[PDB]
DNA sequence: ACTATCCCCTTAAGGGGATAG
DNA sequence: ACTATCCCCTTAAGGGGATAG
């Protein structure tokens, strides 16, 4: 898939999967246990975001990330 | 001598215990290259050096069973050099829990890979009752229990590096197999994931047969494959001694949080939680760290393994001096005054409470209870019509009269 | 490659692959331009660890991410 | 009439002015879905609904030049409805800087792909002298220039949404394409990563001929392929009224920060660093944010695209008011006291520094400083004798001769 | 309906700087 | 040599709680 280097474009891309299956940032805070306000911080200011919140809303994301090399 | 740790006839590494008796691991480049590679335990993440954290002693000492009494009886029959973890594991190595198979680096002699000797109702008689007053497996737990391989119909002993495929338990609670075995097709009734598991009669003896989830044939049917897991104690490196909370072992915060990195990390959180709440319904009182495993997958991903041991303390009441208030929870639950734990007391505001504080989604605590209470009356009747006909009735009633005590609590407001 | 599904996971592989490829601590943290305890920190807690500084410690490893779903 | 988006053939969205004169975008769901998706500019990352903030309108507006003059030029020769940037790249929206190409809603009007017309050395003297007293096309930037499309031997105008492949620029500074000319070969030898550019002559006009970096032919060479690509302008969604830091545009900090971000990083930051440098030594005050960009690659990946518009301040002192104390830097470096920007007073202790703050390692801080220091004599040299016989030798001389009086400060310590 | 902010409050990241094992 | 800590200090994540557009 496409390779991310930053947490701008983690978030562009997380935001955008977010929108194409139609959840709003309210109930993926809550299956995760995280409030709304923490998710919207990581869609617009994604530098300064923990760890544990992005895999949180990975996993609410029904996502995963994987390594690999940058070629 | 060292001894080399296998995985399904794959190098993983080798354990090293030096003169000052200072336990080591080291992990094979060849397993850090390996497509199956992942870490042998959690608490041991691959890397390249020497580890020689307290971590590496405890992962090898949790796959041995914990009374100090039994490690005896064990360097009784296979002569082992100590109650060492190391000696002792140098025996009986072999079939491990989870997936392990430790055999001392001067010792190749390939064993028979697929290898049983179809026992007699009457050798079956003999090695169950055994178990009271080739065979080199391990089963950790709480109380005393062998393991065998079904093949057709009937019960045959492994020989050489053969997996089972069953966990048999013995009598010791008076009739801990038949407890155990009520409590399971319950919890299966209920859609909790739990093994199938049957009571086997030889002769006198009577003994409980619990399918391991931990084992699998291969497509080719040719091969029993051992699926790699490790309990709780294990994946946070602790020793056996502390399983209870209590004593210092995980609670629901911690587990909860750790199942968060899980492949199926909302469904089995969603799970552990629920198993709180049936644990509380049968008075299960044994859910100490040692009895939640995760499986451990390729590259570190892990999720959450199907509840096993599962025995309810009901049977034990009245008659004698317990007492349904005397039944505490293993892990505790969030209360207005601390925690709370007792489960005469335990009500649905504890499940609640405690959902609020690890933030796990209050919508799907309030789904548990409400499946629940709506739930367990026919649950109760279906498991019973399936009860055989030799059943302890005293077992089936102790049980069931109590479940419906604390599940009117549940109907009550759900 | 294989899916990655919290923090620890992460630390653990980019650790791995740290230690593969015979480089310490420092001289990546100076290439990236962070204080070696921040990796240090990463490696063992990476739970509360920010978003950019594991980025740049992505790029002192010439390694990228992915995402992908989790089957 | 809304503007339909393309890029290489590939719709990627709209763009649309609303009554109240509210620009606004769209991805194209079949973009978002596509394999070369990517945003149109990282001010605008890929999302589902209109975009309506500022960045939108502030793209497009940098598409177009930055002389409020100019654009009159355009709404002139193309008849437009207003100096309004849709209404201008209503007109000239065919091959504008990078890769869109803006075709109005109701025009699908198959336009030639690949087509050209082999201009005469009279035409192209027509067309050079042109600008200064099919072809839509659009560049954006500092001075007055054109684009032509160089196959064969021959120059060629294209026709249709057909590309060009060479930036070409005409004589404003009196020398301005003999300024840049030289700027270039000097950054090549340099090991600067720059595009290949020539002189062209057309009877009495000379005008600069570089070849462009967004522009590459596909492997069948029956298709000329535009590559995505943005200004640092664009990058942060800011309008080209601040594209000097000194206005309010970017600086080191903030692109070097961006650049963490590239697939080439660490050879990105350190070629970024370097060419601050370069442009010291050779004068150049030109460095403002429209003047470095990043390729958009799919996926939203970026890294720096090749320097461009490189002009020396040096052939502009003395004779007139101007001095080397009067020559500033375009992004600032950090001194002791608040920042430093003149030229003449910059030292290499001021590269140091900034590294410091930026954390950009000290050990290629000072491996940059070392290769000038020993670069720079052999690398003029070379440049010199590429000069074509008919080369003011007043512009080398005066850029060769102020760079050794900078160099000696690189030297002196290196 | 959905997302961005905002106040309060505790915890700690990460840069400086630098050392114990 | 390499990694984990440690003090100082500023900035801010993220949970509570809750509202303006």
């Amino acid at each position: 898939f496409q390779k991310i280097y930053s947490p701008t474009q983690l978030a562009n891309a997380m935001k955008l999967v977010r929108q194409q299956n139609g959840w709003t940032q309210s109930e993926l805070a809550k299956k995760i246990g995280i409030k709304q306000a923490t998710i919207s911080n990581f869609e617009n200011n994604p530098d300064n975001t923990t760890l544990t919140t992005f895999f949180k809303i990975l996993q609410s994301l029904e996502l995963s990330m994987t390594l690999c090399d940058a070629k | 001598p060292k001894l080399v740790t296998w995985m399904n006839n794959q190098r993983v590494g080798e354990l090293t215990k030096l003169a000052n008796g200072a336990h080591t691991f080291k992990y094979a480049p060849e397993w850090l290259a390996s497509r199956y590679a992942r870490p042998l335990s959690l608490s041991l993440p691959l890397q390249r050096g020497n580890i020689t954290s307290d971590a590496v002693f405890n992962f090898f000492d949790n796959l041995l069973p914990d009374s100090p009494i039994v490690r005896d009886r064990i360097v009784k029959r296979y002569h082992a050099k100590s109650r060492q973890p190391f000696d002792l594991l140098s025996e009986i190595g072999r079939d491990s829990v989870g997936a392990v198979t430790l055999i001392p680096e001067d010792e190749t002699v390939t064993h028979p890979i697929m290898a049983w000797e179809k026992l007699t109702e009457a050798r079956l008689e003999e090695v169950l009752t055994a178990y009271k007053a080739d065979f080199r497996i391990s089963v950790a737990g709480a109380q005393e229990k062998t393991a065998l391989l079904r093949i057709g119909n009937d019960w045959c002993i492994p020989k050489g590096i053969t997996p089972t495929t069953h966990i048999i338990k013995l009598p010791i609670l008076s009739q801990s197999v038949d407890n155990e075995y009520y409590c399971l097709l319950l919890a299966k009734e209920l859609g909790l994931n739990v093994p199938d598991a049957e009571i086997i009669k030889a002769g006198n003896v009577r003994a409980l047969a619990v399918e391991r989830f931990d084992r699998r044939w291969n497509a080719e049917r040719t091969v029993l494959l051992r699926l790699p897991q490790e309990d709780m104690c294990q994946t946070f490196g602790l020793p056996s001694s502390v399983k209870y909370e209590s004593d210092g072992g995980p609670g629901i915060a911690r587990i909860m949080a750790f199942l968060m990195g899980s492949s199926e990390a909302l469904k089995d959180r969603y799970d552990f939680m629920k198993f709180q709440v049936f644990q509380w319904l049968i008075g299960a009182t044994q859910g100490h760290a040692k009895n939640f495993s995760v499986f451990i997958q390729a590259g570190g991903s892990y999720r959450l393994t199907p509840f096993y041991d599962i025995i309810s303390a009901f049977p034990v009441l009245g008659g004698t001096g317990i007492h349904i208030s005397d039944l505490k929870l293993a892990m505790g639950l969030n209360a207005s005054k601390g925690k709370k734990t007792a489960i005469d007391k335990i009500y649905p505001r504890h499940f609640l409470a405690t959902a609020k504080v690890l933030r796990f989604p209050e919508v799907q605590m309030h789904e548990i209870l409400s499946d629940f209470a709506r739930m367990i009356p026919a649950a109760l009747d279906n498991v019973k019509t399936s009860l055989p006909t030799d059943f302890p009735e005293n077992v089936v009633t102790a049980v069931e009269s109590n479940v419906l005590r604390l599940h009117g609590r549940l109907s009550r407001e759900y």
